[PDB]
Order: structure tokens, then C-alpha cells, then sequence
RNA sequence: CAGAACACCUAAUUUCGAAUCCAGCAUGAGAAGC
RNA sequence: GUUAAAACUCUUCUCAUGCUGGAUUCGAAAUUAGGUGCG
């Protein structure tokens, strides 16, 4: 019941089609650059037809290229993902638009149609499980960039897995291992494939560099490892939205690696902001080191510096990325210092998906091989057997797996009220991995956040809705931010509190009243408190509390 | 007859559009979230009545030229049987030639349908008194419908362009007074055979 | 021919459904009345069984039921009611087939 | 699918009606080794593989039916969708890891409970899912979960519905709503004082009735339903033919309308109105007479009532 | 039986701020935005104009001394016996002037742009508070075709002195603060409502 | 066998004394309401989840609200809602009925339909108050004459 | 294994999301074969 | 072992026609692009 869009190279077009009878799930709706081919991408969205959803794994193009292009024709209802993708995904359609209008390639979509994106742009994290048109969606991590997730959809038919990009361990901001599904998956989509070297060669050369990353998880995982080890000579970070990738990571700190949940870069990061300071640091002939994202050499601001670098005998360039095909970067790491590091790399190699094949609850019955390059995917696909797992290659392309509901108690004493066969009964719904209705015998048979108590919640609630610091917005948006599920209201309530420190507000409203500062802190920090204690209690017990007080949401 | 004239109507909206939703259940489903719901399928889409706006247009343009055309507008008036609207849409005696269809929608709620809050500004204090939303339809959403006049005559495409003209002029449906419903059409006929299905 | 049986029952696919004459001068609500009507994408099965079956009984069958595809099924077919779309599927069947 | 062995998809039983039986050891027709292994039949390619099997290549799923085992056994090496295996343990294992293509479900047969368990719970932390066996399709209507002793729980008491091709279940509101559209169409079945003693009136002469009743059966005011709805008010008593042209006649303050049909004619308002109340009056004095004068009365211009 | 066609022409002279109604495009642009104006999904500029209209005749007609209804007040039920619930609507009869929104003639990115408005104490002189909020640009242009249905002799003149009330006070929100002063550009004609016949 | 429901309202039909009665034959034969229903099912509501009013007359009432539809503040809408409401079980009234009367701290509006007819300020909050406090009465009775008061207003 | 372009600091918050009318009529109740 | 037995009140004909969820309510009410620096 699933159709691989161009699921081979990825290129002029990918998606995959879950169409479950009921709903048209759409999953990893994404282009990928190869550097006359736009309109075999427009006869592909055109040949996708009504979709009722466009989940999204995660913020590269690869997989979020082609979502305001489904918008455009219509195509799409809801977009689904999670926020730090929902941002990062903002930043990549403006980034790539800016890229169609100034290379003039006719453009793909438009600046409105990116905003009619977000007119529709739900957004969930993970382990938040939604009731969709009979399907039970699930978004797990799986550590290749921040906002990242695998997708479990539960059909009658069968539990699907998209796992999407698999991170690798040398993921520093990140979980290594990959969330996985706690119950059965019978259907596993998976993409197969495709550091100390840097800082001794920065010793090298700045005692004595240029380092081109990519703005999604490249370039801030660069930033991380120059954080870690603080050597002696300073780092840049020459590039716009790159250093709007580094901030959002700051922001959505809370959805990284659970040590970073606490700065986080701990200060000692010049970023470049406009183009008159980076021509400075390129005529700057100071030992320093300049991390900055253009991809590969092609265009961006690195080629401010790139001249600068190029002659100069002394600095080197540090290759951190994968150089595709007819690029700059491509004909400078080939020949026509130069190194290359192969460690910094999102994508997980083979053994690392046989990892994430293996502890899985049970063993998949078919593994849909999707994207990568050939040989690799063909190598894997022979060890994937090798494990005793059926695959499907895309090139190459079947049971009926039906989750049935089993009423398991006596139906004979029935009656009639109002021409329905209806009987009342007290059982109990045990879901296996085949829903199961089953009578009180069998059950007799069978048988960070702060921490305060209801009551407690109550009046403080009620106290600061008095004085006007929590009000039927705050509650109405906090109520929304936490039906986005825990960790976004997290992210929300720590983002109000926080004192700026250049201007010493909070984004909490002011109380009412005659309180001296000393007093207003203290009811932010009981805010805080009261709201994070909420955040820990249960969905419908958050529903029931604040109720009272907005009385709607 | 033989022949059967078939106009395909294809509108884009250019101003919001509400149609108020109709059924019970759907509407007291819907006031817990909006006051004023658009009347919508269940297969998630928009539809429009369009018999009698097209009835109330030409009957309006009609007794306004001086024909002898009836007000079935009127507190249970019956149709006379001899107005060219009786003849087009119906009459009490024989039901009407045109067989005009809802405007369903070619996009679905989620595409066309957004929820928007008016208010009632006081006339002194300018202070919100009272505050409502509603559901509308986009503008630039495209309806369709099919016309179907089994006994055409001369006068029936040119009757039906001057209503579709007039409901132009005038809107669609719901809040015409506020600037809602104002449209465009584009019309598409083309006389089809009755035996056409037979082969 | 049978009668079109719907799969659903009432509380599912039947609403009550609010219809207006409206006065054509002076745009006002005149006469109100409820009907009660079936939804869209409810689906309703028929058996159509031919006994002494010629050639062309399937070609005019399904010739009808286009028919009835372009004009309608039931009441209300000028104000848009009831246009709805037809799935065929024929099984030529020997009579005894029960008798086993 | 397996009940508990007959798979159909046809009806074949391996070891009840309409079947092609396929014996173990360890209907229309028989097949056993004739046949013998390594040889496939048609019927859905069936072959037997020696125990010391029946493999069914169907067009959705590639059964395998294993019997007995005592010894190296005989394994297909082409793919398996189920593995039906008996259980009364470490040969069983190896049957089944020795085995290309690892089945999606495994099926247990044939044993007690605690020695089934047990292999199940070793088929589990082998990462094979197990089935232990021991008709309308079932709609839980819910929407809240628990997980008390390793079950994902909901606590929940509703209503089981059955009707002719579906079983639901439905919680209060469901029966709420029902219980609330049954009052409404109980207690509009009875008006107080119904077919009862018989009840302040005008009171005219019977020519004036029938000049009246004629004059507001021309023009369309008093119509046949009209007439039939006031018989079958007058019918039930008095009172409710008082309390039916008090609803008919009964001006809304709102809208200023009543419930008489209006007059086929050129009349202006205060005619229509003067028509109106003479229809009220009319009427009123028609409850004054008999039935059997009422019914002489009303035959004239509704012949059904 | 005659219609009255009056084809008015909206210039800005000072900014304008109308705010978006719609719940999806407001979520959708208050995290770039704090304060959205009221846009089209045809990327025009919406303008509510029949109650603008309304309240300059009630405003005007209350201070003249006619017997006419306050329809601002919550709840209010209109007379239907006034001017104004002849000409804009009561709960019997519908209104006969239908007045359309005033839809602009340019396109968002020509006439709307993204403004940054203050908050600043007034001991400290400092800026307190900050906000973005979209504004029409002065120069644009927007229409309206307000159309009534059974004319008297009196509407025209009704509806040209409401125009002026606005042009006294302004359209939109944030009028105090002087958002809103506008000019209009009247053409009136009376059609025949039989003329599309053909 | 023993009715557990008081035999009130009870129309006559000839010589036949009626009501019509909705209800349960328990056999324990007891024959009770819904209300016994809803009594033993938060009953088993909270035990399996375990185990893992102001006084008018009835004369006062239909007066207060025939006054409050005189001047529209208990309109068909409302007498509609309420009964919905009531229907729900009493607690659903009384929030609902607490949800109307409920002056908002910033508005300062009641969800009320204003009184219509010339009246000052505190007549206006008398008229609202005597609504709340007719219909607070109102969710006292039983449904039965709930009903038979509400059919004249709200047919 | 992919997008990329004189200086700051800020771009937050709140309140409303309700109320009312209407839900009626009219016509047809028979033929014919076996 | 019943003035028994044998024989189907069967066929033909769409609850259809006439009626627009319409009318009444402005997303506006609060807040300076301020500070910083020598032509
Ligand atoms: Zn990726
Ligand atoms: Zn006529
Ligand atoms: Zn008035």
C-alpha cells in the first residue's frame, strides 16, 4: 500500500506514498540537486495527486524540498514535523528561493506559496501520538540533525517505519542511538548509505584555516568541537544563516543531546554579521580560524575569503563535507594544504543501520531499501539478507496484515431500546500488538521538571491569574505549545522566563499591584516554577486545570 | 427531446465567501469553535445552493423588464406554471427543465475554508461590544457545477449567462450586504445528445 | 432489481438539514422548513439479477446508470440532489448454483 | 487465514468441509506421498519436504505446516510468510533459525499451556512474534491508556451495538443522545386529553358554515390537508381541534405570519387578515356540531377525511 | 425599477492598518509580524466597509436628532423603522445598500510594508517596548462598488456624507494615532436592473 | 415488583390513566430512571478505574419566565440550550447556567440576551439575576415537569 | 551526500469570541391485464 | 386415514413537484524608532 516517487537517487523528485484506503500519507516530499529537469519534478508532483499529509523527517532538502510545490498545486492538507524543522525548514525555503531567483532557474515555488506552507504547518515532537484518518502517527529520533525524527504510522494494515537519515556517533549535539518504536514494526523504509586531524592541522597552520561546512548540523557540530577543546587562537563564523542556524540550535536546545539540556558554545564565537566585517576578516591577516557555510565553495560568503585562502602557503582548508559533483570545492579537494575529514559526517554508515535494524522489538518483515547510491545499497541489502530480513529494492519492485479488533465476552443477553441490539458492559480494552476487549475476570486473572502537588498548582495558578501575570492567552497558548507535547512547552515557558540581559525584561506580563522588583521576580520565578510542576502532570489533568481558568483550551 | 444542453459553470471567488452549514448536527458540532460554520460535505468540500440564486436573479431582472413572471419568494406563493422561470427552473404542475447542481468546491476545508473573527465596534468608546467568528471560503477558490436543461430552447443559455451576470453583480450567498460572495464565472455549454450513453 | 440498500444506518449518513424561501425583494428569510438528507461518500449497494439474459441488458444497464449518474437518484434533482456515481460489477451465474 | 488445520485460499485442510486434505505423520481429493518430496502440485503450488512439511505458495502469503520433529529436518529455501509449528525445544529452534527468510508470525499448536509459553517466551527474545489460538467485524468507537503489568490498559464500560453487518462500541454519549431522541419521540406521542370527554365558542348556522368553508376552499385557504388535519384533530376530541386552530391561527410576534396557507387572489392586507379570522371563526363553530354533521360537512370538499 | 451604482475610489494619505481576521494567517504571521494587516489570499488588501459606513451615518444622524438606532451597542436589536436600517439592514429586512470590502488595486509587496512601533518610558526616555506590525503605504489605492437595490432620493447624499466622516476620521484600526486619513472619489450612476438581459 | 418513579403529570387518555415512561426493569423487580443509570455508572466509572439549589414555587417559575419571554431575556434559543443541558444531568445545568449568568471581570457582559424595553441599570441586573435564579430552581424539578413548564415557551 | 551573502539593543503583551427570529404549506390516493 | 389431490392475488407504475440558513454586528482598544557617538 506504499508507492516509492522516485525513491531511487532521490534526484528531479522523492516521495513515498502510504496510501492506507482511508488517507494519502505522504512522506519524505524532497528534491535533490544533481549541479530542464523542473518539469519532470512538475509532472512528479502532478502524478503524487491528493495527499492528505506531508509528514516530514527531517530539515535537509532531500526530504523538505518539494513541500510548497505540493501547496502550490493543492495538493497537501496538513505538513507535519517537528518546530525545529518547522524553522530550519523557514530558513531553507528562503535560502533556496533567494538561490532560484538568483541563479535564473525559473522558480520552483514562491515566496508566498512558502508562507501558505506555514499557513497549513502542523508540528508535533516526538513520542506524540496522533489519531489521523485511523492512523496512529509517531515521531522518534534518529540523531542526524536537530528536529530529526523517524515516523511510525500505525495503519489496520500494518505498522510502517520511515527511518529517514540515521545518525552516526560521531553526532556530537545529539543522542547517538536512534528512537525506535516500542512495539512491532512490520514494515521498515530505510535509507542506506552514501577529528583530531582538524585541530593538529589548525595548530599547523595558525601557530604557523578555512573550513567550508554545511548550516544544518555541519557547521555547528565544527562550533561544538572547537568549543570543547579551547586551544589558544579565536574562531569566526562567517556566514549568515549559518549563524541563524547556531542560534535556533541555542533556542532548541531542549530538543538536542540530554548532557546539552542544560550556554551552550560557552561564549568565544565572533560571528561576522554583515558584509562589510566579513571583507575585513578576509583582509584580515591575523592567525585566526573561520568556520562558515557555503556547501562547496560555490557560493556564499566563504568566497570572500577563498582568494585570501587560496594563495596564501601557510592557511589550509579543511574539507569537512562531502563535495558533489561540478562544484568548486569538488575541483579544489581533487587537485584541479588540502585536507579532508571523513568523521564529520550525519549520515550512518552500514553497520550502524544493521544497529538500528536489530534492536527492534521484533524483526521486520520486508526492508524497503530507498535512497543512497547503488553498490552501497546493493552491498547492504546482501548483508540485510545475510540477517535472514526480505528487501526491496527500488529498482527490483506480500501478505495482508490486519489488526483485528476481538470482542471476547458473551454477546447472547442483548436487547432492544430503540431498534439497536444494545448491551451495557464493564470490561477492559488490553491492546496487544490485535485490540482486545476482555471481561473483569481476565483482569483478575492479569491481577528534570520540578515536582508540586495539585493543590499547590491550583493557588498558585489562581493567585498569578489575579494579579495578572498568567492570563487566558498565556494559558491558551502554554495549553498549545503542550498539546505539541512536553518538551515544546518546555522550550516555550523557558523562552518567556528568560531575562534578556541587555535590556532586563522577561516575556511574562507584569503583575498588577504595588509589588516592589524583589516581589515581581519572586512571582516570575513561582510562575515558572508552578508551570513547569504542570508540565510534568498528565495531558487531560492539564486540560482539567486549566479549564477554570480560560475556560476555553 | 433529442438534444440537452449542459452548461459547465466554473466560478473563482474574488471577495470571502460564507454559506452558512445547514445540517444540525454539523452546525452543533461546529459552535464549539466558530459561530457561524460554512455549509460543507463530508467529504470535506464546500457546497453552494445555486437553483435558487439563479431563480431569484432572473425573477428579479424579469419583473424588473416586465414580464409576467411570479414571486415564489413570498410567504408559500405557488408558481403560477407559465413564467419562463417556471418553464427553466419549475413550477407546482411540472418540474423545471434545469437541473442546476450544488457548487461543489474543487478543494478541500482545509484549503479554501479559514476562521476570522468579526466584531461590533460601539458607536461612542469604539470598544469591542460584541465579538464572533466566523468560517468563509478564500478568495481565488474555483467551484463547479453542471446546468442540465433537458428541453432547451433559444432563450435558456442567455437567461442563465444574465443570471450568472447578475449573481455576479449581486453574490452568491450568505453575507452579500458586508461585501461577502462577490465572484466571477466562466461558462462552458455545449448541447449533448439524450441517447448519448446508449452506444 | 433491488432496492438501494445503504450501508450505514442514521445517526452515520442522515442529517437534518435547514431549507429557506427567501423573499426576492427586501433579501429576508420568508418560509423555513427542516428536511432530513443523506451525506456525501455514503455508499448504498443494489442487485440487479436478469434472468433469460440477452446480450446488450448490461450495456443498457450500465447506459442508465450513467444516466442516472448525469440527472440523479430521488427528490430534489433541480436544486442539486442526489447526483451521485455508479460501480458495476457483472457475474454471469448459472441458476444452480444452490443446488448442491 | 488459519482456524484451529483449515487455510482457505478453496478451503484446503492440512491433517470442517469442502477441503483438499494433506495428511501427517510423526474432501474432494488426497494428496500425499501421490506425491513425493521436492515435487510441487497445483490446486496455489504445494509441495511436501520430509520430517524426521506442507509449504503452500499461495497469491498473498507462503504457508508452511512443519508436524513433528524428531535429527536433521528438511527446511524450504525459498521464503516463508507463517511457520506453523507443534510444541510439547531447542530442536525447534534451530528448525527454525537454520531456515532462509525468517517467517513474519509463527503459530504454537498442539501442546499445554505452560510448555507453549515457554517456547513462546524464547520465540519472543528471538524476535519472532508468536500466536497462541485457543463473524462480524468489530468498531471500537473510543478515544487515554495505562500500561499495568506490561499491557497497554484502558479502563472502560459502554455499550456493544449490533447490527447486521457490524459490531460497535460506544460509550454514554451514544446512548445519551438515543435515550434523548426516545423521550422526545415518546412524549410526542400523547396530548393530554386525547379521545376523552368532550370540553367557550362562537357559535353560527350551518348555511353560513358551508358558505364559509366553500369560500375558503375556493381561494386556498382551507385546502384538503387542511381539512384532513382538522378531522383527524376533531377525532381525538374538543379540546384538541381548540388547541390545532389556536396553533394554526396563532400570529408569531416575531415574524407576523400564521400557518393558514394564503389566498389565491388580489386581496390587500386587511382582507387577508378578515379571511383569516373568518376561517378561525368558521372553524370554531364546526366543533360545536356532532361528528356525523361535521363528517356531512367535511365530505363535500375532502372525500378521503 | 432602477439601481443605484456608486463606484468609489480610496487614496491613502496616511498609513493605513487594517488587521487580519483570519485565524490561519494570523498564527501564520504573528512569529515575523505582531500586528498583520487584513490580506486576500489573492495577495490584495482587505478593507471591511459597511460597517465603517453605518457607524459615520449613526454617529451623524444621533447628533442631528433623528430617531435612528445605535446598532454598537452589544447586543443591540436594529429598529428596522430608521434611515439606517432602510439603508444598511435590520432583523426583518435586509439592507439595500450592499456595500463591498474595499479591495486594493496592488499587490502586498507593492503597497504593504513591515513597520517597527515603540513603547518608551516616560521618566527614562528609553525604548521600553518594541513591535512589528504591517501598514499601507500612503498613495495606494483601493475600490468599492456599493450597490443599492431600491434607491430613494436620499442615499447618495447619505452615503457621500458618510465618506466624509471617514475622511474626518478614518478606516481601519488605529485611528487616534493617526492611521487611516483618507480621500475618496465618488462616480454615482442609476442602472436599470434588467440590463444584463439579452 | 415495585416502581421506583413517582407517578406525576399523568395525562388522561378516556378511561386510561397514562404517562409515557422511559426507565429500567431491574430484576433485584424494580423499574427505575436514568438517573439510577447514571448513579451506577460513574458507579462503575470509579470502581474499575480503581481497581487498576435555590427554592421556587411553580407558580413563581412559570411567571418569572413567562416576564423574562416578554422581554426576551429567556428567548427559544436559550430555553432550548437549557433544556439540552438539563438533559445532560444536573451538574451540565448548573455549569451551564453558572457559564451565563457569569459576569466577566474585563467586559463586564453577561451572556444574557439584553431586556428589551426602556429599564435602568440595576432593574437590568435584578431581571438577570431573577433568570438565574428562576432557572437555578428550574434544574431542582425533575425532568418530566421541566418539560411541561418549557413546552408553552419552546414548542 | 548538499544550498549559499560605522555598528548595536529591542520586534513583546492583553481583552472579547457572543446574541436573536423562523422551521411552514399545497397537490395527487387511481387504473388495467391475468 | 379430510367431496381429497394439483395451482404463489401474480404483472404494470421512482413520494414526486414548488422554496437560496437568510437577516442583524468595522479586528479595534493600550504603546513616539527611542537610545548610542563633536564635522
Ligand atoms: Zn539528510
Ligand atoms: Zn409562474
Ligand atoms: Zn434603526
Amino acid at each position: 500500500m506504499i508507492k516509492f516517487i522516485g525513491g531511487a537517487s532521490k534526484v528531479t523528485g522523492s516521495a513515498f506514498l502510504l496510501e492506507t484506503g482511508n488517507a494519502k500519507i505522504l512522506i519524505d516530499c524532497g528534491i535533490e540537486q544533481e549541479k530542464d529537469n523542473n518539469e519532470i519534478i512538475e509532472k512528479k508532483i502532478n502524478e503524487i495527486g491528493k495527499a492528505d499529509i506531508c509528514i516530514l523527517t527531517h530539515a535537509h532538502l532531500a526530504a523538505s524540498g518539494l513541500v510548497p510545490l505540493l501547496v502550490k498545486k493543492r495538493k497537501v492538507n496538513k505538513i507535519i514535523s517537528t518546530p525545529a524543522t518547522k524553522e530550519l525548514c523557514r530558513l531553507l525555503f528562503n535560502d533556496f528561493q533567494r538561490i532560484q531567483e538568483e541563479n535564473n532557474d525559473i522558480p520552483l515555488y514562491s515566496y508566498d506559496d512558502i508562507e501558505s506552507s506555514f499557513e497549513i504547518w502542523d508540528e508535533i515532537d516526538d513520542r506524540n501520538t496522533i489519531e489521523l484518518f485511523d492512523t496512529k502517527i509517531t515521531f522518534y529520533n534518529n540523531s542526524h540533525i536537530i528536529g530529526s525524527v523517524s515516523v511510525f504510522i500505525e495503519t489496520h494494515n500494518g505498522n510502517y517505519l520511515f527511518s529517514g537519515d540515521i545518525g552516526s556517533k560521531l553526532q556530537q549535539l545529539m543522542d547517538y542511538p536512534p528512537d525506535m518504536p516500542d512495539g512491532n514494526v512490520d514494515y521498515l523504509i530505510l535509507e542506506s548509505t552514501y577529528r583530531d586531524r582538524l585541530l593538529e592541522i589548525a595548530k599547523t597552520t595558525c601557530e604557523n584555516v578555512l573550513i567550508p561546512s554545511f548550516a544544518i548540523g555541519r557547521l555547528q557540530e565544527v562550533l561544538y568541537t572547537f568549543s570543547n577543546y579551547n586551544f589558544n587562537f579565536p574562531v569566526y563564523i562567517d556566514s549568515p544563516m549559518g549563524s541563524k542556524v547556531t542560534n535556533l540550535i541555542k533556542e532548541y536546545n531542549i530538543y538536542l543531546k540530554k548532557k546539552l539540556r542544560r550556554d551552550l558554545f560557552n561564549n568565544k564565537y565572533i560571528a561576522i554579521n554583515t558584509s562589510n566585517q566579513s571583507k575585513e576578516l578576509s583582509n584580515s591577516k591575523e592567525p585566526a580560524v573561520i568556520i562558515s557555510a557555503s556547501g562547496m565553495l560555490e557560493g556564499g560568503r566563504i568566497l570572500n575569503h577563498l582568494e585570501q585562502i587560496k594563495n596564501d602557503e601557510n592557511s589550509t582548508l579543511i574539507f569537512v563535507g562531502y563535495q558533489a559533483q561540478n562544484t568548486r570545492g569538488r575541483k579544489i579537494l581533487d587537485g584541479e594544504r588540502i585536507e579532508k575529514l571523513n568523521s564529520f559526517s550525519a549520515h550512518a554508515d552500514q553497520d550502524e543501520l544493521i544497529d538500528y535494524i536489530e534492536r527492534l522489538k521484533y524483526t521486520p518483515y520486508k526492508v524497503f531499501l530507498v535512497h543512497g547510491e547503488k553498490e552501497q545499497r546493493e552491498i547492504l541489502a546482501k548483508r540485510i539478507i545475510s540477517k535472514k530480513i526480505r528487501v526491496e529494492l527500488p529498482e527490483n519492485y506480500e501478505i495482508l496484515i490486519e489488526k483485528k479488533v476481538v470482542l471476547n465476552i458473551n454477546t447472547d443477553n442483548m436487547c432492544n431500546f430503540a431498534s439497536y441490539r444494545l448491551m451495557p458492559f464493564s470490561g477492559f480494552i488490553v491492546e496487544k500488538d490485535r485490540i482486545e476487549i476482555n471481561d473483569k475476570n481476565w483482569f483478575d486473572m492479569i491481577w528534570a521538571l520540578p515536582d508540586m502537588s495539585h493543590d499547590k498548582i491550583i493557588e498558585n495558578i489562581e493567585y498569578l491569574f489575579n494579579i495578572k501575570i498568567l492570563s487566558k492567552n498565556r494559558i491558551k497558548e502554554f495549553w498549545e505549545e503542550f498539546c505539541k507535547g512536553q518538551k515544546a512547552a518546555i522550550k516555550y515557558i523557558t523562552q518567556v522566563h528568560r531575562k534578556n540581559p541587555n535590556t532586563g525584561r522577561r516575556n511574562w506580563n507584569p503583575p498588577e499591584g504595588d509589588f516592589t522588583d524583589n516581589e515581581i521576580e519572586k512571582l516570575y520565578e513561582t510562575a515558572y516554577n508552578t508551570l513547569l510542576s504542570l508540565i510534568k502532570y498528565d495531558k487531560n489533568k492539564v486540560y482539567n486545570i486549566l479549564i477554570n481558568f480560560n475556560p476555553k483550551l | 427531446a433529442k438534444t440537452m444542453k449542459k452548461i459547465y459553470v466554473t466560478m473563482k471567488t474574488l471577495s470571502p465567501l460564507y454559506t452558512g452549514e445547514v445540517r444540525r448536527e454539523d452546525k452543533e458540532a461546529a459552535q464549539k469553535r466558530v459561530n457561524f460554520p460554512v455549509r460543507k460535505t463530508a467529504t470535506n468540500k464546500v457546497l453552494i445552493p445555486f437553483k435558487g440564486a439563479l431563480r431569484s436573479a432572473l425573477e428579479i431582472m424579469l419583473k424588473a423588464k416586465g414580464e409576467n413572471v411570479c414571486d415564489t419568494g413570498e410567504s408559500r406563493a405557488r408558481p403560477c406554471g407559465r413564467c419562463v422561470t417556471c418553464s427553466l427552473f419549475g413550477s407546482m404542475g411540472r418540474a423545471g427543465r434545469a437541473s442546476v447542481d450544488f457548487l461543489i468546491s474543487n478543494d478541500t476545508k482545509e484549503q479554501i475554508v479559514r476562521e476570522s473573527t468579526h466584531l461590533r465596534i460601539e458607536r461612542q468608546t469604539k470598544s469591542a461590544s460584541d465579538t464572533f467568528k466566523g468560517e468563509e471560503v478564500i478568495e481565488g477558490a474555483t467551484f463547479t457545477a453542471t446546468i442540465t436543461i433537458s428541453n432547451p430552447q433559444e432563450k435558456d443559455l442567455s437567461l442563465i449567462q444574465s443570471a450568472l451576470k447578475f449573481i455576479e453583480e449581486n453574490g452568491i450567498g450568505g453575507w452579500l450586504n458586508k461585501g461577502y460572495g462577490r465572484v466571477s464565472f466562466e461558462v462552458k455549454s455545449e448541447d449533448v445528445a439524450t441517447d448519448r450513453f446508449l452506444k
